[PDB]
């Protein structure tokens, strides 16, 4: 059915402090693998 | 760099010693204080010859061209990047 009366997006009210993270920890496997620049760092 | 743009004919120091009464810088020096400015060298350098004056010459030391580029300080991967800003 159609629905304009209730706020669908509640799923915010139970985020924890490592949601954000968790969630990038979870993204990480799909993730294309990274271009280098050649050293490990500009100290390098 | 308003300073680096004339030739300057200088001597050679000589001895300063304490004044006994004072202990100021008491010198025998005439030519202690006699600073010439020349516009070129050779003005310098005939100056010096005229007046009998055994002379050296240091060359005119100039700023080598650099090569700076603000770019430069954000390279994807030279070391010129900065850490910091």
């Amino acid at each position: 059915p159609f629905d304009n009366t209730t706020y669908k997006n509640l799923q915010h009210h139970d985020y924890s402090t490592y949601t954000f993270l968790d969630l990038n920890l979870d993204l990480s496997k799909f993730r294309m693998p990274q271009p280098s620049s050649g050293r490990e760092s500009p100290r390098h | 760099v308003n300073n680096t743009k004339k030739w300057k004919m200088e001597f050679d120091t000589r001895e300063r010693w304490e004044n006994p009464l004072m202990g100021w810088a008491s010198t025998a020096d005439p030519l202690s204080n006699l600073v010439l400015t020349f516009s070129t060298k050779e003005d310098a350098i005939a100056f010096a010859e005229k007046n009998g004056w055994s002379y050296d010459v240091e060359e005119r030391k100039v700023p080598k061209p650099k090569s700076k580029s603000y770019g430069a300080n954000f390279s994807w991967n030279k070391r010129t990047r900065v850490s910091t800003k």
